[PDB]
DNA sequence: GTTATCCGCTCACAATGCCACACGCGCTGCTCGG
RNA sequence: ACUGCUCUUUAACAAUUUAUCAGAUCUGUGUGGGUGGCGUGUGGC
């Protein structure tokens, strides 16, 4: 069988990837509107939001929603939340770059309990659901098998909106580069999770995340025998915005080496 | 090729497609559905408009760049209806539901035409041609909107036109539409400067002699009482009025051909450089450059070509630029 | 086999909600389904509004045609060939059985 | 101009194929040195069908010599060999013809998302019917920057990490895919609007900075000079960009 | 009273290796099931 | 008996912005592939 509400999820998810690529092919129509400190949030994040709120109404009309552009639209049944990012890297998306994907999670009573994340232009479909695991197309994802610093690549996001804490990134950058073999940075936490999943990347990290990117891949590489924490081994990650994620070992390793660069205001 | 290009699959959807060809017979797969090839799109409108399939309004022809645009003309055998409120519809949604049917897809329902000028004219759905120059031994002709709306006439990628040479089979050409479209035919009557500074007196009088071309006026005008007998307005005083006049004319070719010469610039920032006498500075713009900052907007392999330039004389030269411009970091 | 499969039609074109029906009661009467009336209820307004792009700062108001067939008779042949035989878009085919 | 490009295109359709059908197996650097391998005999033995005269320059073996000395094909089956170990669907076949010691034609083709950049003197860049454009910056706010770190020459990394960091301070984000021929691809069609890189091998670079030149762009070495044809510091893009960028990563210089 | 001291009591924890052979290892009124 | 007298010759358009001269594979059926765990007891050395 399949996840119910996984299911609905995962065909949301498909409309919305759907919209987001047919729109894809004309730049003439999506313009930049921007939000904050180079956050753009197009017209088509709206339609494909709206797209995906009304697929959803159909089958949980109760469910509360929270999206970063809507805020949080209340449901008769608060349980169960409905944390939803329509595109994840718009700016990859405004430069047309076709590396980008949508992402639904679904936490029930707080615990993450579904997520999907779809990338149109590659078409592949990071589906993960708790206690039956995380799938990419219908193969088993089990993360990468490092278990040093060495030879891994590290996959990450910089801080490019709260710049103010970019030295300290940058330094804890350098400490890692003495150690791991090579960086990947692709502009969208989302995407860059799934990777994490899928073990095309040895391990992530980042610092300033909303709490609506990580809940699509949280509960993906945790399904996905790796592991998530602060910059400490802490759980203040949603508040903070500072993940670091991948295999348990790698995991270790990267924490034991960051702590020390660490500037305490993220502690 | 036979799919769409990024119609994304899953195992486990269904899909519609238009069983195209079967092979019974092969050692293989003996079953060929396909969603690209036009006529796809002609049956779905049999599955769509209850008009098509009931022979009344049959389609014609289709041509399809796949996901990305469908132009599509039929014609209409009972002149009770018409495809603008019938196969377009109410509000334009039947050829709106086989759009969303084929992933946004969209369509131009062009109204058939049978006359192959006009055919070719209405295929082109977003487009005004108000000038037609019509050719069959090579089948392309003048087909181009009024100036600004070029863009808007060949569409982007070429599609507006792509299509409309795939469906009228007819090759086109789209150049103009008020501009630069005479050219092709009425070029040896416009040119307003002479005749018009001629006529401005004459419009009283009357209009110029057609009859000789007198385009090449020096040796056409030393041709006898005939022509002057002949043809009223051009007065023996007129003639001669005229030929100061034409003396004028000729000197106005030795300028223009003067001025033609003009933009090369060589300035300070441009001439005194090292390596830079006035002749560098005529062949630097003997490839297009007008200005110091184009120097530095080249490397040694695109300066190259030039009549008497090196590797080494332009790389220093690149060098001077990009001090002056991007090593200093000045102007 | 069990009797109201039963199909109400919405939809805002005409012609085709007659083409879709006629097929329909024609694979009904053909597959020995013995059919009920189509029995068009009347025709209800429906509310539109341009949801697009709006003029600078169109239909809203429909004619939905409703036809409610009922089928009695569910052979096998019945649901393979409805399930086989397709419909045209832009019609709403919530249908019932029981 | 058009038969040698056609030979470039075939055999980089060729090699395509062969690398994706193959990508298709599963596991988990012997299978890439294999695929590798494979991918330039293919390439290769499918060019000799056409000019086996022209001299190849690989990235394995040096320069395999020919007879014809007047044209070298620069080829590279695989960069950035680190994805397709590591299954990131993200790398590209590199074929550079050139000739008399500059490039005349260039062709980059991602199997995977089945792209395909070619370009070539005057007749410009093409992306399978497109007349690119790079991108329209003119400056180095709201930009993308395509990095680049040294994985074999770290040494650079310090002064390199200073220019990240003042380019983090100027720009407005950053890129990192390890293709350096996709980052040259990708600032061709100005889906990011600079490049640039510590130490690249014209093996790789040589298509991508064809490319990038003949989308309207320039390339340049690290001191604005041409020795990266040997030096391999590249920095490229459209003009405003390379401006915007050199005027602060020269006073960091190091090579 | 404090403060530590030591002591009676309690509880955990060990029991040769092999072999060979033999024997045996849910139930029971709830659940279901037609 | 005792709410019920013409309203006046059929659906009523979405398509849209460089730009072009259109720009080899259709094979197999060679083949590996079609009762034990524990406990107890006995005896032996
Ligand atoms: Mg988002
Ligand atoms: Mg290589």
């Amino acid at each position: 069988a399949m996840h119910p509400m996984l299911n609905i999820a995962v065909r949301a998810a498909r409309k919305a990837g759907n919209l987001i690529a047919k729109n894809y092919e004309t730049p003439d129509a999506v313009e930049a509107s921007q939000k904050g400190s180079n956050d753009f949030v197009t017209n088509v994040d709206k339609a494909a939001e709206a797209v995906i709120i009304d697929t959803i109404r159909k089958s949980y009309p109760q469910h509360t929603i929270i999206t970063e552009e809507s805020g949080e639209l209340e449901g008769t049944d608060q349980d169960v939340q409905w944390v939803i990012d329509p595109l994840d890297g718009t700016t990859n998306f405004i430069k047309r770059l076709p590396h980008f994907a949508v992402s639904i999670a679904v936490r029930i009573k707080g615990r993450t309990e579904v997520a999907v994340v779809y990338d149109p232009m590659r078409n592949e479909l990071f589906t993960a659901t708790r206690g039956q695991g995380a799938q990419l197309n219908g193969y088993r994802l089990r993360g990468s098998t490092a278990r040093d610093l060495d030879g891994t690549i590290l996959a990450t996001g910089f801080p490019f909106k709260a710049k103010q804490y970019a030295t300290t990134y940058i330094n804890i950058v350098g400490k890692l580069f003495n150690e791991c073999a090579d960086f990947r940075r692709t502009g969208s936490a989302a995407l860059d999770l799934a990777y994490v999943a899928a073990g095309r990347v040895d391990g992530f990290f980042e610092i300033g995340l909303r709490p609506w990117d990580f809940a699509a891949g949280e509960l993906l590489v945790r399904e996905a025998g790796g592991i998530v924490s602060d910059f400490t081994g802490g759980h203040n990650y949603m508040l903070t915005g500072n993940i670091v994620a991948g295999n348990p070992r790698v995991v270790k390793a990267m924490l034991a080496n960051m702590r020390d660069e660490l500037s305490d205001a993220l502690k | 090729e036979d799919m769409l290009p990024r119609e994304n699959f899953r195992p486990g959807d269904r899909v519609r497609g238009v069983l195209y060809s079967v092979r019974p017979e092969a050692r293989g797969a003996q079953l060929f559905v396909t969603r690209s090839k036009p006529e796809m799109l002609i049956e779905l409108f049999r599955i769509e408009v209850p008009e098509i399939g009931e022979e009344v309004i049959e389609i014609k022809a289709a041509a399809r760049d796949p996901g990305s645009r469908a132009k599509i003309a039929v014609k209409t055998n009972d002149k009770r209806i018409d495809p603008v409120g019938a196969c377009v519809g109410m509000r334009g949604a039947r050829v709106q539901a086989v759009s969303t049917e084929l992933g946004g897809e969209r369509i131009d329902i062009v109204l058939w035409d049978d006359n192959p000028a006009q055919f070719v004219i209405n295929a082109m759905a977003p487009a005004d041609v108000a000038s037609i120059v019509v050719d069959e031994d090579k089948h392309t002709m003048d087909i181009a909107v009024e100036a600004g709306n070029l863009a808007q006439a060949i569409g982007r990628n070429g599609q507006n036109v792509r299509l409309a040479s795939q469906l009228s089979g007819w090759e086109l050409n789209v150049m103009t539409v008020d501009d630069l479209q005479a050219k092709h035919q009425a070029e040896a009557h416009a040119a307003i400067d002479a005749f018009t500074k001629y006529l401005d007196i004459d419009e009283d009088f009357a209009t110029v002699l057609v009859e000789e071309g007198f385009s090449t006026l020096e040796e056409l005008a030393y041709v006898p009482m005939k022509e002057l007998l002949e043809i009223e307005g051009l007065d023996e005083p007129t003639v001669e009025a005229l030929r100061e006049r034409a003396k004028n004319a000729l000197a106005t070719i030795a300028q223009a051909q003067e001025e033609s010469l003009g933009d090369n610039k060589p300035a300070d920032d441009l001439l005194n450089l090292e390596g830079v006498d006035r002749d560098l500075a005529f062949k630097l713009a003997a490839r297009g450059v007008c200005t110091l900052e184009d120097l530095a907007e080249q490397g040694i392999d695109d300066l190259a070509d030039i009549e008497g330039l090196t590797d080494e004389k332009a790389g220093a030269l690149i060098m001077a630029a990009r001090n002056i411009c991007w090593f200093g970091d000045e102007a | 086999q069990n009797q109201r499969i039963r199909i109400r039609l919405k939809a805002f074109d005409h012609r085709l909600i007659d083409q879709a029906t006629a097929e329909i009661v024609e694979t009904a009467k053909r597959t020995g389904a013995q059919v009920r009336g189509p029995i068009p209820l009347p025709t209800r307004k429906e509310r539109f509004t341009v949801l697009i792009s709006p003029h600078v700062n169109d239909q809203y108001e429909i004619r939905t045609h409703l036809r409610l067939v009922d089928i009695v008779e569910p052979t096998e042949k019945t649901v393979d060939a409805l399930m086989r035989l397709d419909l045209a878009a832009g019609v709403d085919v919530q249908i019932s059985l029981g």
